[PDB]
């Protein structure tokens, strides 16, 4: 039979030429007799070029290749929550089989113009710098870009952890289901990250897709799409999903390898001509659906690693031209102890200022303006400006794996921008803030609760906050 | 361009070591104006050094680009047969 | 004629017809599809086989599937019934409001206007932006190109030109989105609905929208520019109107050509681009022109890969434009917005016999002082500011003041900056720059000129500094 | 599917089709039959009518393969030969047919043990010494061979003889002798 | 399975099989040669032909020569009997001491451990070296880039790491000489024989050597790293140890990979490196990790081409490096040994969530005081001189007498554990020893020996 | 035509970079082997057998001439590319224009340092 | 031959760059896939298998020796080219000559800072 079966003519260069399969469709998942799976990429007048989703070593010439009859798809649903799967949706955490009942094509198209609506709901990252100066809304694509070892994966993990305060509540309209796709990272890193999320108890609503550095390049090229489909499931059912591609530089490298082993003309930096489409069709599927489609959304946080802080490279500029903003993590800032090392002068969120809450906006517009002045200066007033800016940058520094609720952040930024720290020592602002937050979570649960419920700062709450912070500051060092 | 980058980097190296010589000379003559000249030339040398580091980054980037471009030319000329 | 599919390579499909081989540029329909899939013929491979570029996704295609020749190029509905709608590359309405009930259809492939049809009138087009109007003024009917890397402000500038020009416009207006963000298209659709330009309830809409975005395969991104051209060409030829054509982004047309040329079996040119880059861009850009039977004022955003302004695509586009506005990242990172580069933007009406000797002298003085400051940059960086001549310090101060003044807040950029958008008439710009050149403000701090309107707001802010 | 390779190999598309047919015939024992029918179908495809028709580049592939199948089926071909013909045709390799046949012929030239050997000398020889020379160069052969003599004459070697038997090559001609003499007397 | 060579082009040999093709990456023995020549399969070309790269020179190969399939990748002999011996890419003893009489073999091509076999917490590997344990700790199961070349005591640091890891943790070491000059290979062999690391007379050798030298075909120089990694993998899995794996050099491993790809005719990527650069390095490095049995800690000598850190080879190996140890020549001229640069040596476990707040605090204090010491030395007062005194004592205390050099200077070997290092630097920073002379810390063990020498 | 009938002509190709690009497209499509920047092998021949037709005939052929002013567009002042070096090595001297001189008020922005005229003073009136 | 039969030889390849160029032409005409700068994929193999034969033996093998002094002709100090980088990686040091020293009066124009010997002190008598 040469219509639902083939014979491998030539394996090598990660591509298997197969003879037969007169009934195979383009982009169809065929199955090799080795147990491996592959995608029918090229359909030629006499042979079929199939991308192998695994090690070529497992395939010899002459092996029989059966077709599944289905375009490459992944299993989706809520049965994936708390599971660590590979780019094909197979459980690699030894917790049995994925009890998924629905599958979704990895190569779908993004929703058009009409099914969308502008971003309006907040996506609380828990980081003061992000939530205050780079606000991210549900349905955005915010690029986390920076050098190696500057704090990108830590930002993503802090976000995934922060979503816990919502994923235990009541209203299903604020919950956020997280997905973390790992593309070419060390596998020990992914295991330690899964443990870190299990400790923070953020696995019960997180999926982890891992195409690590020891997996074939097609797996690293496919994993982002498996993740994005697992997120489209939640998006298309009125639910809200966050997804972090960590990172896209390594998927671009895997695609460049697959393109050069196929002898396709290399472009700038030897990248294929369609290394842009590769990412675009992926980051366009993170959208905010209107209420006639469910109201759901999918937020994407693609990660990009730059070489020597160079942001005007090929792939970095591609992703900058695809996403709706960026978060510049500098290495000089990371060296001086500023963490998260967000360059708030270059970080931007084009569609996020419409996603901040009222209170966070009330404090953050002020804060942004004073920080802009402080940055552009670096008299008798400019000394005050530099002092306030130093205090505020010291207020932006934050620990790790400890994201803050929105009311705590707006309270801290309020205490900061209202001048009540213009006399304290800069090197003590950190401990002042820690103790202040401990006090406020102890004796001011009602003020925090009403700032939360109201989503705004009323004049009663403003006065309460003023006298509260002054009572604490007077009783301080 | 690799050669124009080398041109500008050699210009900045020239004036850098010039201010180094003038700094050490003005520090010799320090045994008011001479001390100010010493510190000003120290700052000028450190500025020129940071510019040299920037230009070295740009030069390495351009060198990688040139090697990749020549490889692409070679392989695309060989693959047409 | 009915053929069958013999090869499927990504977005390139080879189909073998028995009899009735279709000419080049015809549209073919694939039988057995849920939605319409159009293949455009690009080559004749011999042996009764042709090569085609698909207009949508090609998954699920099987070797042997039927294909019907339509006998004509991709035809899209044209007319006034297309205003206030949204169509894709092949002319289907994708705004979910029903079919486009227009009377006639036009092909997306047509020959460029001849030589005796070309018009040479060069009236100025006042946009209200200080840097554009001062140094690279636009012209009615001319072609405008907004160069710039990723994230420097091309889309914000196009939205500002739609706010300042497409609202006060008398004729019709077309917007062809070619390979850009889809949420930007949704935001534009709704922001045009609210502003009364698109009116969903009656037939008084003043804008037609075409959209093939960066989620579409390279065939759709390659031909949606031609679809938008076809709509604008109807509004220009068959109605003698004055049309505005906003293209964003037109680099994606060339990039999609590059993405398909690898599969069409062609030897790559430079930087991996197709060998037919220049002629493709020419047969596209020569249709976008003001004839003597109408006028098309075109504003085309142009991406710049890796900020390389010598990349074959923008370097080829430069020759096709009447006025270029080159946004720069070295300027956007100074906080200046718009990030226009004053020493790289040019215009064909920057001539003393057109914009007046006064405007010309002002523009040339601004460019000269900024160029002198750029020359001093390295000295200022190394040997400090205090080792300059007194005249050189004067020029440095004036040039930094002019740098700050060339920036301006936009009405569409208020959403993420707060400042109120200004619209500076040409006279206010010329006057303010005359005054800054003459040194009549060497007492205010330079920080007073950053992000203001005319010079009156500059002196008002300079007073507010105390 | 295991293949049986012929003792000598021919390459290109010519040799690929030749060895394909060789194995397809040795798997059902029709070497001689397919061989003679191959040479005859090569004669058929070289008659100016179909010899002209077969290379015309616009004649449809299906119509031409059916025309050729019609023309070959009348000679009472066994299924293997018409299978080869239809494969070469629907694969568009008809212009190569005779070449393939030639290959296949030379293929059999090794199955029968036919060893081609040349004995070239100054001037044509008389067949008494030529027969004793047949004996002399048949002497070196192993069990079960047959030889093919193709002697040519050239006075440029001005004497002696050259025996190029397969890959073995003795040059007893006086040309190589005098060249050796010169290279030795100069060195 | 028996096939035959059908083509020879330099180091690339096409071999045709009649039946039973070998899977990719298997080893094939060329029959009828004086010395063993192994071909490794790389592609299946069709028509039952395979393409292979040769592990040794291909002089004297004839078309039609027989080749035997081994049914497995290059199998090297593993076991404790490998300690002190030297072997090449295919496991033959090249030390001229007879066969390596082991009990089991292992293929050099294996897969990285499963996701369920990783260790979920990072933990420090105590090397007993004060500067390494304080300022740039080594993660148990991580990769360490060892910078600096000649005249900075690199081989001494290698031998001391071997000795300390063998004494404290009870785990052996493997040394993969990828791309070695043969002169330097022999020099290192003899230095290891002298310092007791290797013992040619008993069964108490600490290191196993594997060499693929500068003059071998690129396939051998590419696979020698996998051979050494296979020896170390045996020591980790079947012995349950904390193995060390030295890789000198790793840029030559990348270069061998690039050459192997260029020979196979693959289109080159950026800067000329193989299109599969990142996946080559990944499938190599992802085996060096911690499991639920033992661990493999890799020290890799990094060469930076054209002193450019954005070059694809460093930029690709840096993604896997968990720590860095920079040997400077200025720190050597100042008499500090080990000449580890204290400010440039970095680490990824210098994190209070991992090394604890105490260790992190002491290490950050030392880094800060040394940085401020350099800032002050820019000038050459009230307490600036107190910082200068404590920083000079810190510099002196960073030095340490290595046991591998006892034969030279006679001084004893000091393996300072982590607790005493932490406490000593805590007391030097607390000012408890502001009265002792700065020379009382030069080449000492714990701080107790420092005050003991301060007595005299 | 004018050169061969005692009349003097002056031809200006604007420019030759685009002619070379058209020829490169024709070559790469005809599957000819590409060279530097994917240009064909004989683009120098293409420009030289064109620019050599500009000659000054003697009085035995009418005395007419034909002046050529080929134009060349460089990318960011890179006159070390393939086509710029070809046409520089073919012609009799350049007229270099710069953009930094163009914005410093020098218009026409002729860089007198890099501008050569191999003919020189023999192509001038006495006074000039 | 001398090195293995107990005597001490010295060999000077003048120079290796042109042997690399010859190998490059050979490989390009044998239809072998070019690499960086069009050199074959195994020119490092070439030079390293040539140079590793320069060894110093022991008394159990004869005590012979073979010193190699490969020569490399760069272009304007370009030691970051392909073949210079290879031969620098293979050898035990270098002697860098200069044209600036050759003009400023130093002959032999040895650059002392860039030159190095990785054996160095081990290869000197005590007086020197
Ligand atoms: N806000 C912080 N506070 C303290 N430590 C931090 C902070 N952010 C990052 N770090 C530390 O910096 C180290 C590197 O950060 P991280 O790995 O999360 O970013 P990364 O860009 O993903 O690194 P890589 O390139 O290796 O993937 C981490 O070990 C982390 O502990
Ligand atoms: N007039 C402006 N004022 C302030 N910021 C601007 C302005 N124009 C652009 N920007 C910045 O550029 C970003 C969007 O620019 P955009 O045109 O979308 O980039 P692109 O060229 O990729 O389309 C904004 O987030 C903003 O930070
Ligand atoms: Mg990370
Ligand atoms: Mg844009």
């Amino acid at each position: 039979d040469l219509e639902e079966t083939g014979r491998v003519l030539s394996i090598g260069d990660g591509i298997a030429r197969v003879h037969g399969l007169r009934n195979v469709q383009a982009e169809e998942m065929v199955e090799f007799s080795s147990g491996l799976k592959g995608m029918s990429l090229n359909l030629e007048p006499d042979n079929v070029g199939v991308v192998v989703f695994g090690n070529d070593k497992l395939i010899k010439e002459g092996d029989i290749v059966k077709r599944t009859g289905a375009i490459v798809d992944v299993p989706v649903g809520e049965e994936l929550l708390g599971r660590v799967v590979d780019a094909l949706g197979n459980a690699i955490d030894g917790k049995g089989p994925i009890g998924s009942k629905t599958r979704r094509r990895v190569g779908l198209k993004a929703p058009g113009i009409i099914p969308r609506i502008s971003v309006r709901e907040p996506m609380q990252t828990g980081i003061k710098a992000v939530d205050s100066l780079v606000p991210i809304g549900r349905g955005q694509r915010e690029l986390i870009i920076g050098d190696r070892q500057t704090g990108k994966t830590s930002i993503a993990i802090d976000t995934i952890i922060n979503q816990k305060r919502f994923n235990d509540g009541s209203d299903e309209k604020k919950k956020l289901y997280c997905i973390y796709v790992a593309i070419g990272q060390k596998r020990s890193t992914v295991a330690q990250l899964v443990k870190r999320l299990t400790d923070a108890d953020a696995m019960k609503y997180t999926i982890v897709v891992s195409a690590t550095a020891s997996d074939a390049a097609p797996l690293q090229y496919l994993a982002p799409y498996s993740g994005c489909s697992m997120g489209e499931y939640f998006r298309d059912n009125g639910k809200h999903a966050l997804i972090i591609y960590d990172d896209l530089s390594k998927q671009a490298v895997a695609y460049r390898q697959m393109s050069l082993l196929l002898r396709r003309p290399p472009g700038r930096e030897a990248y294929p001509g369609d290394v842009f489409y590769l990412h675009s069709r992926l980051l366009e599927r993170a959208a905010k659906m209107n209420d006639a489609f469910g109201g759901g959304s999918l937020t994407a946080l693609p990660v990009i690693e730059t070489q020597a802080g160079d942001v005007s490279a090929y792939i970095p500029t591609n992703v900058i031209s695809i996403t709706d903003g960026q978060i510049f993590l500098e290495t000089e800032l990371f060296y001086k102890g500023i963490r998260p090392a967000i360059n708030v002068g270059l970080s931007v969120s084009r569609v996020g200022s419409a996603a901040q809450t009222r209170a966070m906006k009330q404090v953050a517009g002020t804060m942004k303006l004073e920080l802009a002045q402080y940055r552009e200066v670096a008299d008798a007033a400019t000394q005050q400006l530099l002092s306030r800016g130093v205090r505020l940058t010291e207020l932006l520094k934050q620990g790790q794996y400890s994201p803050m609720a929105i009311e705590e952040q707006v309270a801290v930024i309020y205490a900061g921008v209202r001048g009540y720290l213009d006399k304290l020592e800069p090197s003590k602002i950190t401990k002042f803030e820690n103790a202040f937050l401990s006090h406020v979570v102890s004796q001011h649960q009602a003020l925090l609760g009403t700032i939360r419920a109201d989503g705004k700062i009323s004049e009663q709450s403003d006065a309460k906050l003023k006298e509260i912070v002054t009572n604490f500051l007077a009783g301080f060092e | 361009t690799l050669k124009d980058i080398t041109r500008r980097l050699k210009s900045i190296k020239n004036i850098q070591k010039i201010t180094k010589s003038m700094k050490m000379v003005a520090a010799a003559k320090y045994a008011s104006e001479q001390s100010a000249r010493m510190t000003a030339m120290d700052n000028a040398s450190k500025n020129a050094s940071e510019m040299i580091d920037k230009l070295t980054l740009t030069f390495n980037r351009t060198r990688q680009a040139v090697i990749t471009k020549e490889l692409i030319e070679i392989i695309s000329g060989a693959a047409a047969l | 004629a009915t053929g069958r599919i013999v090869a499927v390579i990504g977005a390139v499909v080879d189909v073998q017809f028995d009899e009735g081989l279709p000419p080049i540029l015809n549209a073919l329909e694939v039988q057995g599809r849920e939605t319409r899939l159009v293949l455009e013929v690009a080559q004749h491979l011999g042996e009764s086989t042709v090569r085609t570029i698909a207009m949508d996704g090609t998954e699920g295609l099987v070797r042997g599937q039927k294909v019907l020749d339509s006998g004509a190029p991709i035809k899209i509905p044209v007319g006034p019934e297309t205003l206030g709608r949204i169509m894709n590359v092949i002319g289907e309405p994708i705004d979910e409001r029903g079919p486009i009930k227009t009377k006639q259809f036009a092909p997306i492939h047509a020959e460029a206007p001849e030589f005796m049809e070309m018009s040479v009138e060069q009236e100025i087009l006042v946009t209200g932006i200080k840097v554009v109007d001062l140094l690279a003024p636009y012209a009615k009917g001319g072609k405008i190109g907004l160069f710039g890397g990723a994230g420097v402000g091309k889309t914000v500038l196009i939205m500002e030109l739609i706010n300042n020009v497409a609202k006060a416009h008398g004729g019709y207006s077309v917007f062809a989105g070619v390979g850009e963000r889809t949420r930007e298209g949704n935001d534009l659709y709704h922001e045009m609905i609210e502003s009364g330009v698109i009116n969903l309830k009656d037939a008084t809409s003043k804008v037609a929208l075409v959209y093939g975005q960066m989620n579409e395969p390279p065939g759709a991104r390659a031909r949606v520019a031609l679809t938008g051209l076809t709509v604008a060409e109807y509004f220009r030829d068959q109605e003698g109107q004055d049309v505005l054509l906003f293209i964003d982004n037109i680099f994606r047309f060339t990039q999609a050509g590059s993405e398909v040329s690898a599969l069409l079996g062609r030897i790559p040119s430079a930087v991996g681009y197709q060998p037919t880059l220049a002629t493709d861009m020419g047969t596209m850009q020569e249709r976008i022109t003001t004839t003597k039977k109408g006028s098309i004022t075109s504003v085309q955003a142009i991406y710049v890969p890796a900020d390389d302004l010598t990349d074959p695509a923008p370097a080829t586009t430069f020759a096709h434009l009447d006025a270029t506005t080159v946004l720069s990242r070295a300027i956007a990172e100074l906080g200046i917005y718009p990030a226009v580069d004053p020493l790289d933007s040019t215009s064909r009406i920057m001539d003393p016999n057109i914009v007046g000797s006064e405007h010309y002298d002002v523009a040339r003085g601004v460019q000269k002082i900024l160029q002198d400051y750029k020359s001093l940059q390295d000295i200022i960086a190394i040997l400090g500011m205090d080792e300059l001549s007194e005249e050189d310090k004067l020029t440095v101060s004036r040039a930094r003041k002019i740098q700050r003044f060339l920036s301006q807040p936009f009405q569409v950029a208020e959403v993420f900056t707060g400042h109120m958008g200004k619209l500076v008439p040409l006279k206010e710009t010329i006057k303010g720059f005359q005054q800054i050149l003459a040194g009549e403000y060497d007492h205010l701090p330079e920080q007073a000129f950053y992000m203001v309107g005319p010079i009156e707001e500059a002196v008002a802010k300079a007073d507010k500094l105390a | 599917a295991k293949l049986v390779r012929p003792p000598v190999q021919v390459y290109g598309i010519e040799g690929r089709y030749a060895t394909a047919l060789y194995s397809a015939a040795s798997k059902q024992n029709k070497l001689e039959q397919v061989e003679k029918e191959l040479l005859r179908v090569a004669q058929i495809l070289k008659e100016p009518k179909v010899a002209a028709s077969v290379l015309n580049p616009y004649v449809k592939r299906s119509i031409k393969v059916k025309s050729l199948n019609d023309i070959t089926a009348k000679e009472r071909f066994s299924p293997l030969t018409t299978n080869l013909i239809n494969l070469l045709a629907e694969n568009g390799r008809l212009s190569n047919t005779q070449g393939v046949v030639s290959a296949f012929s030379t293929m059999m030239s090794v199955h029968r043990g036919e060893v081609p050997c040349t004995v070239t000398s100054a001037s044509p020889l008389e067949e008494a010494t030529l027969s004793e020379l047949k004996t002399v160069l048949k002497s070196f052969l192993s069990q079960g061979q047959v030889l093919k003599l193709e002697a040519k004459t050239d006075p440029s070697i001005l004497g002696g003889m050259i025996v190029r038997i397969g890959e073995k090559y003795v040059d007893m001609s006086v040309k190589t002798k005098i060249q050796k003499l010169g290279r030795a007397m100069r060195e």
